[PDB]
RNA sequence: AAAUAUUGGCGAGAGACCGAUAGCGAACAAGUACAGUGAUGGAAAGAUGAAAAGAACUUUGAAAAGAGAGUGAAAAAGUACGUGAAAUUGUUGAAAGGGAAGGGCAUUUGAUCAGACAGGCCAGCAUCAGUUUUGGUGGCA
RNA sequence: GACGUAAGUCAAGGAUGCUGGCAUAAUGGUUAUAUGCCGCCCGUCUUGAAACACGGACCAAGGAGUCUAACGUCUAUGCGAGUGUUUGGGUGUAAAACCCAUACGCGUAAUGAAAGUGAACGUAGGUUGGGGCCUCGCAAGAGGUGCACAAUCGACCGAU
RNA sequence: ACUAAUCGAACCAUCUAGUAGCUGGUUCCUGCCGAAGUUUCCCUCAGGAUAGCAGAAGCUCGUAUCAGUUUUAUGAGGUA
RNA sequence: AAGCGUGUUACCUAUACUCUACCGUCAGGGUUGAUAUGAUGCCCUGACGAGUAGGCAGGCGUGGAGGUCAGUGACGAAGCCUAGACCGUAAGGUCGGGUCGAACGGCCUCUAGUGCAGAUCUUGGUGGUAGUAGCAAAUAUUCAAAUGAGAACUUUGAAG
């Protein structure tokens, strides 16, 4: 609200704040990002160095479609999980019946592996799995079932 | 005339008093502020200056971060104190039976945390089952590990986040962030 | 409401006044103010009068009677600052003096019992002053600042 | 009367008027600072006015005392009146400017029953 | 076709908008009066009173008008009309004024004005405390 | 603290006692004037303004850091590994209030130009400090544990 | 030269509130703190960015890693 | 010497130094078994106070908005005038008298087209100059009568 702005403690002093020898002006330097390489140069090394020039190859039509693939690891994967049906699969972590986790359904495509999962055996559908992921699947007596 | 050593009329620069006009943390800054004065236990100014903090000064303690700090030789057995929000993490797999006395609980920290069999209360109830604070122990979240931090200290060689709004390829790694366009860093 | 209130009020306790240490001595006077010295009255309604100083009554002021057949002065108090005591002095231990005191002259024609008490004391006052002469006419005279006179240096 | 309190210093009796608001009319004598870079008001030369500082601050135990030892409450009816009925030491009720005359003979009366000091017990009356 | 657009037109309902130098240029005979060869440019201007009850009648004046009288709650509302500021002006009163005037501190004089008797005002002396100043005298190295 | 045997007294953590006059313009306030001394015209640019620099004959009214999109820091608030009801739908006392699904944005993963790959040797490490807490201590201290944070050597992930 | 008091490119309206590193102005009070005209770079020299000076918000702690100063010890310098 | 050189005292007075009071700021503290209900309150202690550009903080005032004071008012609201009074360091607030005639305030919050001495600022109004500069080119007017309140200027006659 403009009761609380500094435009109303200005009130009565002559340059608001501006001074008197710089005396506010339009554009002094240029308007927007002018002079980037002749007179704001040391501001964009210091502060946004890589700005000016190029970097790798173009991408005609990119449809980030292609690339979906959220990653989940492996300490929230029993997350998926609803948290009363969880209890009753940390106990008694047996195969013959294990927890089916479909990855897909949740909405992640490559299952990663920050680790240490329970030794529970999980039954793991994942587009994708890193290989360290697989590594604890398995430990724990699981196995990455792979789909599309 | 005084040939001045120091800045005169400084304020301290620490706060004596929360900015939150929350009249709950009011009534806990008047309890702990007759606490601290009244007893001679540390843990009393430590936590009347902790019920000053502002938000960014009181970052989330995990209920992991709880229990690695409850692992601590001796420790299994204290009351955490917590001034600020414990929140829930699912990461952790066995809760230990404890006490934890915070500001605020989370959903999932209150259930966690009661579901292990231990107890939430507050920080007046700490306050009347442990004046001195007695076999307590103060937990504070990580600080530094805001996103903020990151882009503190920006300049060339040292390592820090820029301040940008759109990332990937054709923002910020060109020339002075390569040798092969001018220079890096 | 025209104004609204004062949120909490003031007490209107009247605080008793903390003990003060100040004890009453009794005043000392100058060497020169003992009884029986001639002074000169410096104010009031007997400006410039010279009078016989009798007593030192208790609310510390000078009893005198410079007398009232010599001059017209009669029994009354004066202010010890508002005198000055010259080097002239009468025998005065013939005087019956310690009738006088603060509540003789409590002020609230003449009382006929005053009077009778002036007539007494300038009895034995005068017959003194008869002794060594010209003190008769010098107590009827009024002192008088003239032209010349430097009282820095004059010694009463 | 009023309460005990100590002799009443104002510390500065003077109105603070403006800078040159006896040399212009369209300058009112409202004080206001002056700002100017060469200002001798501002500058504090010999002579000046003397502008309005934190040292002429009231003594605290005296501040907003009237004359009588009162600090003055606004009333405007026999309910803002009674407001000041165990406080008569310390305030004397003052009569607001638009009361109409027979509502001042009213809150006047009761002052006077409940024993409050009025600052202004003559305004529209028929005398 | 519908969901979409809509500073034009027609009909509506509203507003933490503006309140006659504002709000549309225009609250009013306003795109008017007026200016320009022309294209175009483009104002100012609201308020008596509840009701004209808008002052009959007398008197002075050539008349305007004035003085009364009257109407009205009010004429300190008289169509030169609600209130009626300032700049500027007249009259009256007060004050001061040797080539400016105005101002700050303090007091004299003149004017004017507030409160208090169940302590208010101004003082004098004594005995002390704090800070000082100016003398007199004593005992030692 | 001093004196006094004590009671108590004192000049010892800040004035009391006695007395008079007036009780009103007497003191005081305000204002005009007089006198002593002082006082150059403001604003502005400027190293420097009373300036023989510039604007200002006077008065009234109007008159100049606003709003918006996106964003940095900080603070407050809600919830919290999530968060964001208000594009919409439902409903309504109807531009309000109240309720809500699926998505989507940001966050929870980085790195590389990219194809891609993708975060625990260990009590999520070792060392030096570190508030607080615990134990022994009359205490000073000593020992244990040490969150945040600071320094350093490692380990893991991506690139080379 | 003249082209409607307009001519080294008329007048009218709109784009248009055209841009201006340049001039002027920028409206209440009090309290606390309180500068710079210097570094580097720039078609830079009446400008800006950068570092410095300044304010504010504070945070971690609680008498210290300290100091526009001296002494002691040990270096360095090539001006009077 | 009231000049020059030198020496000795006394004296004068800065917003400087010392002491005290009061204001504010900062810092360090005290204060809950009725603090004998204000804990951003009350109180104790010490230090400090210049300031352009500038930063921050606490407040004053204006238009409109939610709430409240069952607030004020035709027995006078608002406005305006008032060398009349009071409060505040101040921004300002409050009252008395006059004038006037219909609406307007206090407090807790919300909001802004929110505060003017300047901009050769905009619009309107008014001054000093000042009863002044001036109303002097074109040869030139005069007399009587009439009319009229009033005739240098109208009408007629006569003349030039
Ligand atoms: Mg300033
Ligand atoms: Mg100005
Ligand atoms: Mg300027
Ligand atoms: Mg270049
Ligand atoms: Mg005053
Ligand atoms: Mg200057
Ligand atoms: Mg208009
Ligand atoms: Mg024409
Ligand atoms: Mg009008
Ligand atoms: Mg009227
Ligand atoms: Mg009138
Ligand atoms: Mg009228
Ligand atoms: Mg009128
Ligand atoms: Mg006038
Ligand atoms: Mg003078
Ligand atoms: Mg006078
Ligand atoms: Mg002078
Ligand atoms: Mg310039
Ligand atoms: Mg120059
Ligand atoms: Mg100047
Ligand atoms: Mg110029
Ligand atoms: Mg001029
Ligand atoms: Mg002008
Ligand atoms: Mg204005
Ligand atoms: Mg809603
Ligand atoms: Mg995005
Ligand atoms: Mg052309
Ligand atoms: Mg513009
Ligand atoms: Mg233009
Ligand atoms: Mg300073
Ligand atoms: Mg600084
Ligand atoms: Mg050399
Ligand atoms: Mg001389
Ligand atoms: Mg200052
Ligand atoms: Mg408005
Ligand atoms: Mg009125
Ligand atoms: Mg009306
Ligand atoms: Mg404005
Ligand atoms: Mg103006
Ligand atoms: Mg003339
Ligand atoms: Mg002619």
């Amino acid at each position: 609200p403009s009761r609380f702005t500094k435009t109303r403690k200005h009130r009565g002093h002559v340059s608001a704040g501006k001074g008197r020898i710089g005396k506010h002006r339009k554009h002094p330097g240029g308007r927007g990002m002018a002079g980037g390489q002749h007179h704001h140069r040391i501001n964009m090394d210091k502060y946004h160095p890589g700005y000016f020039g190029k970097v790798g190859m173009r991408y005609f039509h990119k449809q980030q479609a292609h690339f979906w693939k959220p990653v989940l690891n492996l300490d929230k994967l029993w997350t998926l999980i609803p948290e009363d049906k969880r209890d009753q699969y940390l106990k008694s972590a047996s195969k013959e019946t294990a927890p089916v986790i479909d990855t897909l359904a949740a909405g992640y495509g490559k299952i990663l592996g920050k680790g240490r999962i329970p030794n529970v055996p999980v039954i793991v559908k994942a587009r994708f799995v890193s290989k360290l992921a697989e590594e604890k699947i398995r430990a724990a007596g699981g196995v990455v079932e792979l789909i599309a | 005339g005084i040939d001045h050593t120091s800045k005169q009329h400084k304020r301290s620069g620490h706060r004596t008093a929360p900015k939150s006009d929350n009249v709950y943390l009011k009534l806990l800054v008047k309890l702990y502020t007759f606490l601290a004065r009244r007893t001679d236990a540390p843990f009393n100014k430590v936590v009347l200056k902790a019920l000053f903090l502002s938000k960014i000064n009181r970052p989330p303690v995990s209920v992991s971060r709880i229990a690695r700090a409850l692992k601590q030789e001796g420790a299994a057995n204290k009351t955490v104190v917590v001034v600020g929000t414990v929140t829930d993490d699912a990461r952790i797999f066995e809760f230990p039976k404890t006490t934890v006395a915070a500001l605020r609980f989370t959903a999932g920290a209150r259930a966690k945390i009661v579901k292990a069999g231990g107890e939430c209360i507050t920080l007046d109830q700490l306050a009347v089952r442990a004046p001195k604070g007695q076999n307590t122990l103060i937990l504070r979240g990580p600080r530094n590990s805001r996103e903020a931090v990151r882009h503190f200290g920006m300049g060339p060689h040292k390592g820090k986040a820029p301040r940008i709004l759109s990332t990937g390829r054709k923002f910020e790694r060109a020339r002075g962030r390569r040798r092969s366009k001018g220079f890096k860093v | 409401s025209a104004q609204k209130a004062p949120k909490w009020y003031p007490s209107e306790d009247v605080a008793a006044l903390k003990k003060t240490r100040k004890a009453a001595r009794p005043q000392k006077l100058r060497a020169s103010l003992v009884p029986g010295t001639v002074l000169i009255l410096l104010a009031g309604r007997f400006r410039g009068k010279r009078v016989v100083y009798l007593k030192h009554l208790e609310d510390n002021t000078l009893l005198i009677s410079g007398p009232f057949k010599v001059n017209g002065v009669p029994l009354r108090r004066v202010n010890a600052r508002y005198v000055i005591a010259t080097s002239t002095k009468v025998s005065v231990e013939g005087v019956n003096v310690e009738k006088f005191n603060v509540e003789y002259f409590a002020k609230e024609e003449i009382k006929a019992e005053r009077v009778e008490d002036q007539k007494v004391v300038d009895k034995a006052l005068i017959a003194e002053i008869k002794k060594t002469p010209l003190l008769k006419q010098y107590l009827s005279a009024s002192f008088s600042l003239k032209n010349g006179d430097k009282p820095h240096m004059l010694k009463f | 009367a009023s309460l005990p309190h100590p002799k009443i210093v104002k510390k500065h009796t003077k109105k603070f008027k403006r800078h040159h608001s006896d040399r212009y009319h369209r300058v009112a004598e409202n004080w206001r600072k002056q700002k100017g870079i060469d200002s001798v008001v501002r500058r504090r030369f010999r002579g000046n006015i003397s502008q309005p500082k934190i040292g002429y601050g009231s003594n605290k135990k005296t501040k907003f005392l009237s004359p009588s030892g009162h600090k003055t409450f606004l009333v405007a009816n026999v309910k803002d009146l009674e407001t000041l009925t165990m406080h008569t030491k310390t305030y004397a009720a003052e009569i607001a400017h638009n009361i109409s005359a027979k509502n001042r003979v009213v809150i006047l009366a009761r002052a006077k029953a409940l024993g409050i000091k009025v600052t202004n017990p003559k305004g529209r009356l028929a005398l």
